[PDB]
RNA sequence: ACCUCGAUGUCGGCUCGUCGCAUCCUGGGGCUGGAGCAGGUCCCAAGGGUUGGGCUGUUCGCCCAUUAAAGCGGCACGCGAGCUGGGUUUAGAACGUCGUGAGACAGUUCGGUCUCUAUCCGCCGCGCGCGUCAGAAGCUUGAGGAAACCUGUCCCUAGUACGAGAGGACCGGGACGGACGAACCUCUGGUAUACCAGUUGUCCCACCAGGGGCACGGCUGGAUAGCCACGUUCGGACAGGAUAACCGCUGAAAGCAUCUAAGCGGGAAACCUCUUCCAAGACCAGGCUUCUCACCCUCUAGGAGGGAUAAGGCCCCCCGCAGACCACGGGAUUGAUAGACCAGACCUGGAAGCCUAGUAAUAGGUGCAGGGAACUGGCACUAACCGGCCGAAAACUUAC
RNA sequence: AAUUCCUUGUCGGGUAAGUUCCGACCUGCACGAAUGGCGUAACGACUUCUCAACUGUCUCAACCAUAGACUCGGCGAAAU
RNA sequence: GUCAGGUAGAGAAUACUAAGGCGUACGAGUGAACUAUGGUUAAGGAACUCGGCAAAAUGCCCCCGUAACUUCGGGAGAAG
């Protein structure tokens, strides 16, 4: 099985812009005075000091 | 004209005959429900009743939700179904805020139970179609349970919207019919349909009159 | 055979079986 | 406690059984250990089934533990110090802490602690 | 569950010690047969100064079977060979002494001459 | 302990004698013939006992007439109006099914003296 | 000899279908050299059904058991980017015949590589986006579709109708089945890679005792939950509308007759409703009803753009018998959603230590003991968090 | 018959049923005596048929674990 | 081409292991279908198929006992 046919520009576009990424979503945290952001998922672990900041 | 209540399937058992047979039965938690809608053919077009089952914490209530049943005069609860009856004949027997238990059922009445099935997730041909496979020897290649052919050469030169493959099967609405009630337990609001009906243990199913021998 | 006639033989049995078909169905005129 | 429903963590059953001998082993002598997401919540029902053994505390429960741990001076710490401290609390040892993936393949990783606030 | 191709000892004194079964009777693409199903056979092996000598097709009924079978009680009932007793066309035996226990389910399939005749009715 | 207790609890028979694998019994069961009524006593070893509550199921092994026949009962059953243990098997399984291919002596069970 | 020789893979079998009717069974009839039973011939009818084996590569055919029946055909003599490779149709070798010979066969015999990661249409499933004249949510109507439609034996009727015997019914009731399908796991069975016990070889925990690693889970005997079938329960009904072949009533053209030209009726598994399922992307995008029903800034105010909100939703988190991911469902401290802990059910079957009897292998007591996962009920001990992102109204015409 | 077209020749044995198989007939299309004829104990990863044991080859499939498949991070082709 | 530890064993086969050497260069997850390689299976046991192809079975040591046929060696580890 391989392609028949040259794919069209418009045809390869519209499915390539399916390989896209997402920005996770981020939450103020105060840890030493300064805040930052970091996704609510490592909230308890930045408080505690387990993730550093770089 | 067809009675009908809203109840949780809560398990199997077995149970004994008065010859001393076996009887192996479902037990139903048909529960008390309430009618919080009626709807008539002036105003809707057709005629049924509106039942509610469950219990729910009022803090878990959308507030649009907590509007309809404000507008009937009872608590929320988990499920709204409806039942669909024929004329007004039948439908003049309810009333919003009547309250429904399981003894409205008797001992012998058949019945006919739906729910949602089981779940068997992306299932092949071999046993969601009940195909057979090539065979196990004699030189198949790599062909033990795959469909097949499909269609015709050149002619067809597609396939046939409608045939059978591999896809996500179970979990749809399916209901038995003519399921032999064994026993009304009104002390705990409990019915003994004799067989097997349809869902997990915990789901949610509506039991009716059977159409065929009601 | 490269003439082909090894399939002919199939179908020259063949229709002894039609025409024996035939007569069969004459026995039963006749008899009822 | 209840077996793994999908594939085993390991690449085999016997690679898992050892696998999670050597994260209790290497818990019950640290005091907190650092490793993948899966791994940290696989081990945390059977850590916490040694922990009981230790709590009722007998030549039985000693001999029960030997038989997981293999190991034979973690198995006196866990007879001596992490025994008698949970005398009191009910269940519910450690605890799940998330922190930030690795670089090379991205794995969700996590770090589990031994409940030390009583 | 006795199919086409099962050998079944026969329990009978026809002559016969051992049949094949040919065919389950009792309608169209019939696959197994359980006690008290009638099967057509071919006698695969008989005692030398017998009535019936090998290699003729005869019927038969089985009476017992090693898969287990229900009854309306919730009660099974099993035995440990697969065995069956010659028939004629008219539901009755060809020998005149029937070896071993047999099955209840004869009696509700109208074979009173093989129950009267057996030792023990099970 | 289960969820459906209270449609067993009533169903349960009581006065069963406590009887375990590798027990000789004789079990009285019903028998319907000719719209007549009698018991019919089959007696054999306890070889299996499959817990369920009512659900509960044993089954009682014979040798009779050079061939070996069982029979599985559910323990609360109505068509069994008596069991009676007779004597006590001192056997090391739960399930028995070593029993099926041993003919003879080399069956027989020990008794718990 | 018109398409294809800068390739349209050739016979059988398997898997999977779909259509025609010139109908094998079941359904309705006309005629009969049709007494009955059973037939013969023709007409109407495609809804369902149409078995397993012996011989041959075989299609075909013959045969053995049955059955209500074991239909005929089309779709590249359907189907090899779905499978086989027995045959035909390469290279080896031999037999018969032909040839002086290399070799040949219109004959036979033994053997002989079956390649490919699916781009497009097509089909089975599942999502994201926008639309349905504000933003949401609960429950639903059905245009239009999909699935299913099989049938036997016995007992009354009745040894009655018919017949002079032998033989033996129509119609109408009742019971029990075969095959197929759907749902389920109480029962019977099958499986069990974190369950329990026995045990062989070896290495180790200093040694005894007690255990562990490896040898297919080392091998054996059992095995709750889940998934299943060989298991359990249920289904293909009753009624109606319009009709086919056929049967007719009233009736002329044609003073009679005629089922026909005016009218009126009967009539089958075929058709439409009846049963189960999907379905408002049904662009005429539906219906009943309930919530939010509200603020600011800028271009030059015509409209637009931007910001912030409510009802509600999403993401993160604890999970599910929901699941490829996504989706669906439940829970989130005002908390029983998962784990742990306590107890129960069930599985295994009598733990370690000690005491006793034996020279010893080993046995008995402490003891329905010990170990244990899925099922049930309790208990906030552990984790569901001192949280981010989306998300609401130009009006006008006419009747009233 | 490794040779026989007509051919599934005819009779016998085996099987419930045997175009294959074994024995025999002779009407040898188109056997035949060192291109050897007819047999033969032992031997054959040769070809043909029958039987006991055995089994998922099948009636009729079901379940478990691993390597892919699927999801995520990195590198990143090909025929056409 | 040369050395050849221990315990089972006839063995340099096979299982575990000492000295010694490695964990060898994409990973993390997740019970989809399907493919491949292992494992188990109720009742039946070649009914599958061109054909018992593939699986299953037999499997060691010591005793007892072993047919037709024969070139007198065999057949023979016959069978049981």
């Amino acid at each position: 099985a391989v392609p028949k046919r040259r794919m069209s520009r418009a045809n390869t576009r519209s499915r390539r812009a399916q390989w896209k990424a997402e920005a996770p979503g981020l939450v103020t945290v105060s840890v030493a005075g300064q805040q930052r952001k970091v996704p609510r998922r490592l909230l308890k672990a930045a408080r505690l000091g387990l993730v550093d900041l770089d | 004209a067809r009675k009908g209540i809203l109840g949780t399937k809560l398990g199997m058992t077995q149970v004994f005959d008065e010859n001393n047979k076996v009887v192996p039965v479902t037990v139903v938690k048909a529960g008390p429900n309430v009618v919080t809608r009626i709807r008539t053919t002036e105003r809707d077009g057709y005629s049924a009743v509106q039942l509610a089952y469950g219990e729910i914490s009022p803090r878990k209530v959308i507030k649009p939700v907590a509007g309809q049943f404000a507008a009937a005069g009872v608590n929320p609860r988990r499920h709204v179904a409806e039942l669909r009856l024929d004329d007004e004949a039948a439908v003049a027997e309810y009333e919003v805020g009547q309250e429904l238990t399981a003894e409205i059922f008797s001992d012998g009445a058949y019945v006919d139970v739906t729910g949602t099935s089981k779940g068997k997730g992306f299932a092949g041909t071999m046993k969601r179609h009940g195909f057979r496979g090539q065979g196990a020897a004699h030189g198949a290649q790599a062909v033990h349970r795959r469909p097949g052919s499909i269609g015709g050469c050149a002619t067809p030169g597609r396939v046939f919207k409608g045939t059978r493959m591999s896809g996500r099967m179970g979990n749809d609405r399916v209901t038995t019919q003519n399921l032999k009630v064994h026993k009304v337990d009104a002390e705990n609001g409990v019915l003994l349909i004799k067989g097997a009906i349809p869902g997990r243990n915990g789901g949610l199913v509506v039991v009716r009159s059977a159409i065929k021998r009601g | 055979g490269e003439t082909k006639i090894e399939t002919d033989r199939r179908r020259i049995r063949e229709r002894m079986a039609k025409l024996r078909r035939e007569i069969r169905d004459m026995k039963k005129i006749r008899d009822t | 406690p209840k077996p793994t429903k999908g594939p085993r963590l390991g690449g085999s059953s016997s690679h898992q059984s050892a696998l999670l001998a050597n994260l209790a082993t290497s818990l019950f002598e640290h005091g907190r250990i650092k490793t993948t997401e899966p791994k940290a919540r696989a081990l945390r029902p059977y850590a916490e089934k040694l922990i009981t053994h230790a709590k009722k505390g007998a030549l039985h429960n000693r001999r029960e533990v030997m038989k997981k741990i293999r190991d034979k001076d973690v198995v006196h710490t866990l007879f001596a110090e992490i025994g008698p401290f949970y005398a009191d609390r009910n269940g519910g040892y450690t605890r799940i802490i998330k922190v930030e993936n690795r670089k090379g393949d991205n794995a969700p990783m996590a770090v589990i602690e031994l409940v030390r606030e009583k | 569950m006795i199919q086409q191709e099962s050998r079944l000892k026969v329990a009978d004194n026809t002559g016969a010690k051992e049949i094949l079964c040919i065919r389950v009777l009792g309608g169209s693409s019939r696959r197994y047969a359980g006690i008290g199903d009638v099967i057509v056979a071919t006698v695969k092996d008989a005692i030398p100064g017998g009535n019936v000598k090998r290699g003729d097709v005869v019927k038969a009924v089985v009476v017992r079977t090693v898969k287990e079978r229900r009854r309306a009680d919730g009660s099974y009932i099993k035995f440990d060979e697969n065995a069956a007793v010659i028939i004629k066309n008219d539901n009755d035996p060809r020998g005149t002494r029937i070896f071993g226990p047999v099955g209840r389910e004869l009696r509700e399939k109208k074979f009173m001459k093989i129950v009267s005749l057996a030792p023990e009715v099970l | 302990m289960n969820t459906l207790d209270f449609v067993d609890q009533a169903s349960l028979r009581d006065d069963i004698p406590t009887f375990s694998p590798g027990d000789t019994v004789n079990v009285h069961v019903k028998v319907i013939e000719g719209s007549k009524e009698r018991i019919q006593v089959f007696k054999g070893v306890v070889i299996r006992r499959q817990g369920g509550g009512i659900s509960e199921t044993f089954t009682v092994r014979k040798e009779s007439y050079g061939v070996g026949v069982e029979r599985t009962f559910p323990v609360h059953s109505p068509n069994i109006d008596h069991i009676d243990v007779l004597t006590r098997g001192d056997v090391r399984r739960a399930k028995l099914y070593y029993l099926r291919e041993l003919r003879g002596k080399k069956a027989k069970i020990k008794e718990k003296r």
